[PDB]
RNA sequence: UUUUUGAAAGAUUUUUUGUAUAAAAUUUUAGGAAUAGUUAAUAAUAAUUUAUAAUUUUGAUUAGAUUGUUUUGUUAAUGC
């Protein structure tokens, strides 16, 4: 009475029921409309896949663009958390402070057995790919979901500086990948996503947290603008944050 | 005549051709109609070959409340008739029911007792058939039945199949086919090996036969008022079994 | 089976080599929501709508399709009748069956279904709540049934529903709940128009799987 | 399979038939009637296309003369000729592979081209239809056998492939020593 | 489909016969496979001239306005009988008589003894409808030797055209399961003075010459002139 | 045969039988009432058969 | 079509056929060199 | 000749209800009071009532209420047969029963003869066990007839069931009471109880 | 009813033939793949026998096929060289896997090219495994399915005869055959088969076993059909291809003919194709049993 | 105004599969303007979900004539 008769929205055939089933045999009733839903529509940011081996091993170098002091990114992520927390008393522990902010450009399961020589080579790549670029000026605008749900971001937008930073990243990651056999996530031919994570579920909350953060809590903000924001500094960083706040500063690059 | 692939016609929200659920009704004689084939096999089976749980020594005991975990599936053939716990027992003498179990008793003990069995929770029944006296079946020392002492014993040995199932439940969750293994009777060879073996002279040839062979009775055509020429009308030899193109024995 | 052994097999096997790179993502492709026929059908998740002559990578499959045979009471208007009602759920791999069947509630769309507390089965014995589906082994494959805490009595004729073409339905059979709406007396539109099947539709006796006749 | 049949041209089953070989042609004065022999559908809408499938030929069932050729002193050219053009690589495609079934005026004419075998209505009504009888048939069978050797060539070279790459012919197609 | 006759010819239409498939021939229209019918019609054509002046009683003729002299009444129980067994008795009015409600016993419609044919229905239970002459009679069919193996539920029973030459060994009472039939073959090894077997699936019986006479006479070998 | 049908409104010679309706096709409209019931003693005086029958016996 | 032989089984009836298809054994017997000379063809 | 497609589909497989052309039209609003009147008419109501949405054959409950609340006749039950009688015409003569009688039944019903009248009912009785509900009779029932037919004097009734014998669900007659109906015994049978013959 | 019914969610006729039960040559781990390499490089031995001589290879088609033809013990000597070149390229490895695949061919190999005894198959098999068994742990290794198939297919060869000779209706036989003795192995081994639990049996096991019978004269080859093959496996029309050479045995066409027809009655009812050997074996002398072997419309166009 | 084998062709010893509704181009009348169960996304939702919605002067909606895209007539011929 107010729409189509038979609606497409509706207009669905599924082919991993057999043949002839639906027709005579069974009916198979579900809610279709959620397995055929956009990453558009859910948040699916479709980070490099690590394979096995590297999976099962935690991160343990990454490589970051370090935030200047005096943000917008900062300011509008503090607003950010303060509705985070008026909505939800329940959603402090889930998220990332502040001090621990960067910005994520590779990840790298280091062995110490070959920590400090591998690190040293690792710089050389870094600062000659980084020597004659220019201070980066970068987009932060809505949010995506890592783990399935499990990590909010604030992804960089491809849209001022992407080509010349994943020319960048991917050339590091080729060359810790292939030249250096280190373990950089996933292939040494692929190219990381770069990301701000801003929240996260981890191993230690996934048992009374969950395994997907719930999207109600900051789904009005999955497309909202954060901020352009420059940059000068990439730093590979051991995970260990600790330190002063910010991770173990095991090397900077300027800009 | 063959299959078509996807319902593309209606809204599956409202079941529209389907073909409906079958579901096996203890009350009625539906139950052992399907039900009661299946036991022969299983006869068949564990008159052949040792299989572990057929076997048991007694009962189950389990609480009421993981009954219906382990049970539901479970069949298993006792020395003697008794009730498992937390249940009651109803004989049943209804002889359309009771009819099915001929092919049973005519390969094997003839059939002496048929119960179902309702648990206390009333959702679990077990149709238990007792048999009774010396098996037919050639039943081998490696078997399970022959650890079960009959054929160790002498006449008079009343073992007695149990199974279980939840009740109203489609011929699927009667998990009484994953034993048709089909295993042959050796004891048919092993006649060639012991005493016999001097004893039994084999022919290997044919006997010249000066006699051709005697012919049937003549052929008195039928006098009824024929149904027709069986082959156009896709009627099958007896409308029992054949090929339709092989229309012997159809008046003719 | 020949398929799900052999890329169980190899699924195992790929993990089973440590020396392997990660997949280029941007080299494995999707599936195109758009494509060329009519419908916005689904294929499997091997399975592109184009052509993808590549034998990509076998993935482990996070969120599994879980198939509940339920039983719904249908009203061919010659009786009630007993059919086959899957509900297909996409259901993850690390779930307790206490939370799969909390999601079959909130999946369902016949409400018919879901009025009284349920549980699960395969091939007979019962699942607990407290254990998750590879506690059993649940694949998208596993002949599930589905049991309702009214099942063991459908043989019965106490709460068998009342129709109208053998049974008197009262005025409070008026108010409850198939029958309010199920439309007893045909409107000039016959309102609620449901299926219908003959009292000679099978032959003298019912629908099993052996010949009878 | 229709609430209300329509009465004088029903056929056995289904809206789309299968295909049929007729051969229709126009009913108007003799003088003026000759036939289109037309592979086509047996539930037809009122026209021959809409489940035409392939035109087949024409034919004359007039019998013409040899004007096309010179006055032989010989009997058989000089009688009339009646004349047909089939499409017999499309026929053979048809009825061979799709299997369209051959109705019996067409036949009556494909019969005398020679593809077919003269239809089962070509009847000499002048001699009778047959009496079988299984002692006969089979003391034949006995007296004249063929054997397996013989027949399962035939078979597969009949309805199965027959371009036998000649064994040795099969040398053209083994290289030689630059890749052997 | 499945099983039409030569294969799947076309030198015309009906080298398939009147149904091409034993199966059904739509997965909608379950009842339309091809059973062995007989004829409903003629076979229920009871003959109401044995029934006519006879003064039947109805069962709403139970007044004592509409009884009538027990003579009359036995000329009506006579009449109905002879009404019922006009064209043959229901095998429910066949094995209602014979001891144990015939259970075992081995029962034939006529046909099932003419011709190659050679066919009997060792039944295997008879539950019987208010109504009698109607109900539920299964069987364990046996053709030609060979016995199926579980009870079937016997086709037309509840059509008058049944025999049976009841045999005491059969009778098998309400308490023991019927022991279903040897076939001749698998149960019982064969004996060739015993039984033998009438035809086999090659078999047909050499022309009857009356039949071959009647043919070569109409079809004008045989010349037949008044 | 075909007589039979004739009488048929099957608009096409069916073989089927089509019941032509009528537009009085109910005896609730047709005029026809209820069965009147005969009086019970009407019913239960012995027949006369049966009462010749009845003295027939003290001889 | 399927023949209506004058010598076919006569249902004596007045609502369906006043003949039904019931060959007389002549008829099984002579349909056979029928269906035959054709399976010849 | 198939009528699936002029009526509905569940009216397919519809056969002895005349003219089914009423019910396809029974929810258009004037033939819908048309029934709400033929079913007044029938009765055994009280509110109004149409047979349901896709039912011709009316239903089997109202059908049953019907049938048990027709009233059964002979209002004048005197004689053991009369109350026997009702109760049978209750008993295998209500509404869809399953039950179908003995023969040990018609046994009692056959005692309860004083006249002529229980004559003709328990022979009816008789006739509906023998033809009707399809039962064996025992071994000696011509035995509990002969004297039932004896009890009001009747020999032609006796003669006639032994001269026409097969009919009438009496297979074993012995010769006794052949000869004795006859005149070539002047006796049947001897009442070994008290050793007496008759 | 008339039969079990093979169905989808379950089989109920057995097999025909009895698989290897494994994975792909493509799946094997590179030790395994090194038996699987033998294994291959044997079936093509084999095959290359049988194309070389099809006279040799088919079972009982003259005395060719019990003359060991020249030129096999050669390659039979290639043979184990390659038996023992893999036996000694693996050692405590060449014990942890899967070597019924390549023990199969082995016993098929010897068993074709050369011409031994079943028993000679059955102690071979067990050199072979206690060979492989002595390696490392304390143990031996059963056996599977097919591996006994070569078994029972080496009886079957044993007991064959040169039948119908242009017009010999006689069984030739070969020169010194004892049943007693063989049967009596026969019997010794399938004890030892279905003693076996894990040895499930298939129609290509029964139907040299009932060939078996059949050679050996027993006259109770057909007992056997009944209550072991008949009824409960996916026949075929070779079981009666060959049962038919035990009925025609018997000392009296009464018996003869009888059985016959009993068994055409169990094709049509198990749905089983009478091949054209079937056929011909009856008509071979249908003039002495009148059994009709043709259906009239296959008679008639026959004639015609 | 568009759609398939699952009917049938149609062949075997059994359970046997993935090919369909969508469109795309062309649309009349002298004086020419407003039209409406509405558009998209969610949806196997909302007779009261969300919204800056959709058709139109590139001639919309109403109303008018009109059967829609290898058949003719004329003409040397685009045409008409």
């Amino acid at each position: 009475e107010r729409g189509l008769y038979f609606p497409i929205n509706h207009r669905i055939v599924d082919r991993r029921i057999a043949s002839g089933v639906t027709v005579e045999e069974a009916d198979v009733q579900s809610r279709y409309r959620r397995e055929l839903r956009t990453s558009f529509a859910t948040g699916e940011t479709r980070q490099t896949i690590p394979p096995a081996w590297s999976a099962c091993e935690r991160p343990t170098h990454f490589l970051s663009l370090r935030l200047p002091v005096r943000n917008v990114l900062r300011t509008r992520v503090n607003e950010m958390h303060n509705q985070i927390l008026f909505s939800h008393q329940q959603h402090a522990p889930l998220l990332v402070p502040l001090e621990k902010l960067h910005i994520t450009l590779g990840v790298m399961a280091i062995s110490e057995r070959e920590e400090t020589e591998r690190l040293a080579s690792i710089y050389d790549c870094v600062s000659e790919v980084f020597s004659v670029i220019h201070p980066l000026q970068l987009r932060f605008r809505g949010l995506g979901t890592f783990g399935f749900g499990r990590v909010l971001f604030i992804r960089v937008v491809p849209e001022a500086d992407f080509g010349i930073l994943e020319t960048a990243v991917s050339k590091i990651r080729r060359r810790v990948g292939g030249e250096l056999k280190v373990d950089m996530k996933g292939n040494p031919h692929d190219s990381y996503v770069p990301h701000v994570t801003i929240a996260k579920i981890r191993s230690k909350q996934q048992t009374q947290f969950g395994s997907k953060i719930p999207i109600s809590m900051w789904v009005e903000y999955q497309h909202h603008d954060f901020g352009d924001v420059t940059f000068s500094q990439v730093d590979i960083c051991s995970m260990r944050g600790s330190k002063d706040g910010y991770y173990h500063t095991e090397g900077s690059v300027h800009l | 005549a063959k299959r078509f692939r996807y319902n593309t016609k209606y809204p599956s929200l409202v079941s529209y051709n389907k073909l409906p659920w079958e579901i096996l009704n203890h009350e009625t004689p539906e139950f052992h109609m399907h039900v009661a084939p299946h036991y022969e096999q299983i006869m068949t089976l564990a008159a052949s070959t040792h299989v572990p749980h057929i076997v048991g020594k007694k009962h189950l005991e389990m609480p009421p409340e993981h009954r219906l975990r382990l049970l539901p599936g479970m069949f298993y053939m006792l020395d003697g008739d008794s009730i498992p716990e937390g249940f009651t027992a109803n004989r049943v003498l209804d002889p359309t029911a009771l009819q099915y179990y001929g092919r049973l008793e005519s390969l094997v003990a003839p059939v002496q007792a048929v119960r179902m069995l309702i648990s206390d929770d009333l959702r679990i029944v077990c149709n238990s058939v007792t048999l009774q006296g010396p098996l037919q079946l050639p039943v081998a020392s490696y078997a399970s039945l022959a650890s079960l002492e009959v054929v160790t014993n002498k006449a008079s040995a009343s073992f007695t199949l149990f199974h279980f199932v939840r009740p109203n439940r489609p011929p699927s969750e009667l998990q009484l086919e994953k034993y048709y293994i089909h295993a042959p009777r050796a004891m048919a060879l092993a006649e060639f090996n012991s005493t016999s073996n001097t004893s039994w002279e084999p022919k290997l040839q044919a006997p010249k036969r000066s006699k051709r062979v005697t012919p049937l009775p003549a052929y008195r055509p039928p006098q009824s008022y024929l149904m027709g020429l069986a082959e156009r009308l896709a009627v099958v030899p007896g409308s029992s079994f054949g090929r339709r193109s092989l229309m012997w024995g159809h008046w003719f | 089976g020949q398929y799900e052994r052999e890329a169980f097999e190899a699924r195992r096997r790929l993990e089973e080599s440590k020396n392997y790179p990660g997949p280029i993502r941007s080299a494995t492709p999707g599936d195109t929501r758009f494509y060329a026929g009519s419908l916005e059908s689904i294929l499997q998740d091997n399975d592109r709508h184009y052509w993808r002559a590549v034998i990509d990578d076998p993935q482990v499959q996070y969120v599994i399709p879980l198939r509940i045979r339920f039983k719904l009471f249908t009203w061919v208007t010659t009786g009630w009748e007993q059919r086959l009602h899957i509900v297909q759920t996409m259901a993850p791999r690390d779930i307790t069956i206490a939370r799969l069947i909390e999601l079959v509630t909130i999946e369902n769309q016949s409400p018919y279904l879901c009025s009284s507390t349920f549980t699960l089965a395969v091939d007979g014995k019962e699942l607990d709540p407290d254990k998750s589906l590879s506690d059993y082994g649940i694949t998208e494959h596993s002949r599930i049934d589905a049991i309702e805490k009214l099942d063991h009595l459908l043989h019965k004729d106490s709460e068998r529903p009342l129709d109208w073409t053998v049974d008197e339905m009262t005025t409070e059979c008026l108010k409850r709940s198939p029958y309010k709406e199920m439309g007893m007396q045909p409107q000039p539109n016959l309102a609620p128009r449901y299926e219908a099947r003959p009292k000679g539709y099978f032959g003298r006796n019912n629908y099993s799987g052996m010949k009878q006749e | 399979a229709r609430a209300i049949i329509k009465r004088r041209t029903p056929q056995l089953w289904g809206a789309p038939g299968a295909p049929i070989i007729r051969m229709r042609g126009h009913h108007v004065v003799w003088k003026f009637q000759s036939y289109d022999l037309f592979v086509e559908h047996t539930h037809k809408r009122r026209n021959s296309d809409a489940r035409l499938l392939h035109y087949l030929g024409k034919h004359c069932p007039h019998p013409q003369k040899s004007l096309w050729s010179p006055d032989t002193p010989v009997a058989q050219d000089r009688h009339l000729f009646m004349l047909t053009t089939v499409d017999v690589d499309a026929f053979k495609y048809w009825f061979g592979v799709k299997r369209c079934r051959l109705s019996m005026r067409p036949w009556a004419l494909l019969a005398k081209a020679g593809l077919l075998p003269p239809s089962l209505r070509q009847n000499s009504k002048i001699m009778p239809k047959p009496i079988f009888d299984k002692e006969q048939l089979m003391r034949y069978y006995l007296a004249n056998r063929k054997e397996e050797a013989t027949i399962e060539r035939e078979d597969y070279l009949n309805y199965k492939n027959s371009l036998v790459k000649s064994e040795e012919e099969r040398a053209a197609e083994r290289p030689v020593a630059p890749y052997l | 489909r499945r099983d039409a006759l030569n294969g799947g010819s076309s030198m015309t239409l009906g080298s398939k016969g009147m149904k091409l498939s034993p199966d059904p021939h739509r997965r909608r229209m379950p009842w339309t496979a091809a059973k062995e019918y007989v004829p409903g019609v003629v076979l229920n054509a009871k003959e109401k001239m044995v029934l006519d002046g006879v003064k039947l009683v109805d069962v709403e003729c139970v007044d004592r306005a509409s009884q009538v002299d027990p003579l009359e009444a036995l000329r009506a129980t006579v009449a109905t009988y002879e009404y019922n067994t006009s064209t043959g008795k229901n095998i429910f009015q066949l094995a209602s008589q014979v001891e144990f409600d015939g259970r075992g016993q081995r029962f034939y419609r006529k046909e099932w003894q003419e011709g190659t044919y050679d066919k009997y229905v060792t039944l295997s239970a008879i539950d019987f409808n208010r109504d009698g002459n109607k109900g539920t009679a299964y069987g364990y069919v046996t053709f030609h030797g060979e016995t199926t193996t579980r009870p079937v539920q016997i086709d037309f029973a509840d059509v008058p055209g049944w025999h049976m030459e009841f045999r005491v060994e059969r009778a098998v009472p309400f308490n023991a399961i019927v022991p279903p039939p040897p076939s001749i073959g698998t149960d019982v090894p064969v004996d060739p003075r015993s039984y033998r077997l009438r035809a086999y699936p090659f078999y047909d019986a050499p022309n009857p010459p009356e039949f071959v006479e009647r043919l070569l006479k109409d079809r004008g070998v045989i010349p037949d002139s008044p | 045969e075909w007589l039979y049908y004739k009488q048929f409104k099957t608009i096409d010679f069916s073989y089927r039988v089509i019941p032509e309706l009528p537009e009085k096709y109910r005896p609730h409209q047709n005029g026809i009432d209820q069965a009147p019931l005969p009086d019970y003693r009407e019913i239960n005086k012995m027949p006369e058969w049966a009462r010749k029958e009845e003295e027939r016996l003290k001889e | 079509r399927q023949l209506r032989p004058y010598y076919n089984l006569p249902s004596k009836s007045d609502h369906g056929r006043k003949m039904t298809g019931f060959l007389t054994p002549y008829r099984h017997w002579m349909w056979k060199q029928n269906e035959l000379w054709r399976n010849v063809h | 000749a198939s009528l699936r497609y002029r009526r509905p589909y569940w009216m397919l497989f519809l056969k002895d209800v005349d003219n089914w052309k009423i019910y396809t039209v029974i929810q258009q609003p004037d033939h819908q009071r048309t029934e709400m009147l033929y079913q007044a008419w029938l009765g055994g109501l009280d509110r109004p009532y149409t047979r349901p949405k896709c039912m011709a054959n009316q239903p089997l409950w109202l059908s049953k209420k019907r049938h048990i609340l027709r009233k059964d006749r002979l209002d004048g039950p005197e004689t053991p047969l009369e109350k026997y009688v009702l109760e049978w015409h209750k008993r295998f003569h209500s509404f869809q029963g399953t039950e179908r009688p003995t023969v040990d039944d018609l046994h009692t019903a056959l005692d309860l003869v004083e006249r002529p009248l229980d004559l003709s009912y328990a022979f009816q009785l008789l006739n509906q066990c023998r033809n009707v509900n399809n039962i064996r009779f025992a071994k000696d029932t011509f035995l509990v007839f002969l004297e039932a037919c004896l009890r009001v004097d009747r020999k032609d009734c006796a003669l006639y069931a032994t001269e026409n014998a097969e009919a009438l669900g009496f297979w074993h007659i012995e010769e006794d009471y052949r000869r004795y109906l006859r005149g070539e015994q002047s006796w049947y049978r001897l009442s070994p109880l008290d050793n007496m013959y008759y | 009813p008339w039969r079990v019914g093979n169905n989808g969610r379950a089989m109920a006729l057995g097999p025909s033939l009895t698989t290897e039960d494994e994975m792909q040559s493509r799946f094997f781990s590179n030790d395994q793949f090194l038996v699987h390499m033998l294994k291959e490089i044997l079936r093509i031995v084999l095959q290359e026998h049988r194309r070389r001589h099809p006279e040799a290879c088919s079972r009982g088609e003259g005395e060719a096929f019990f003359d060991q033809v020249v030129d096999a013990r050669e390659t039979l000597n290639f043979c184990n060289e390659l038996i023992e070149r893999l036996f000694a390229v693996l050692g405590q490895k060449m014990h942890g896997l899967n070597t019924s695949s390549l023990l199969s061919v082995i016993l098929e190999l010897y068993r074709v090219m050369g011409k031994e005894t079943g028993m000679a198959l059955l102690r071979r098999a067990n050199q072979f495994l206690e060979r492989k068994a002595a390696l490392e742990d304390g143990a031996k290794e059963s056996l599977t399915a097919p591996n006994y198939l070569q078994v029972l297919m080496g009886f079957a060869d044993e007991s064959a005869y040169v039948y119908d000779s242009k017009r010999k209706g006689l069984c030739r036989y070969r020169s010194g055959f004892d049943p007693r003795t063989t049967m009596q192995q026969l019997a010794a081994t399938v004890q030892e088969i279905a003693g076996n639990p894990h040895v499930t049996w298939a129609a290509d096991m029964h139907l040299q076993v009932v060939c078996t019978m059949v050679g050996c004269g027993t006259m109770k080859a057909n007992d056997y059909f009944v209550r072991n093959v008949l009824r409960q496996f996916c026949w075929d029309s070779r079981f009666l291809e060959a049962l038919y050479m035990e009925y025609r045995r018997h000392d009296d066409v009464d018996m003869w003919a009888e059985l016959t027809k009993r068994a055409l009655v169990w094709t049509a009812r198990y749905n089983v194709n009478a091949s054209e050997r079937l056929k011909r074996l009856i008509e071979d002398d249908y003039d002495t049993i009148q059994v009709h072997t043709r259906t009239f419309r296959e008679l008639a166009v026959f004639q015609f």
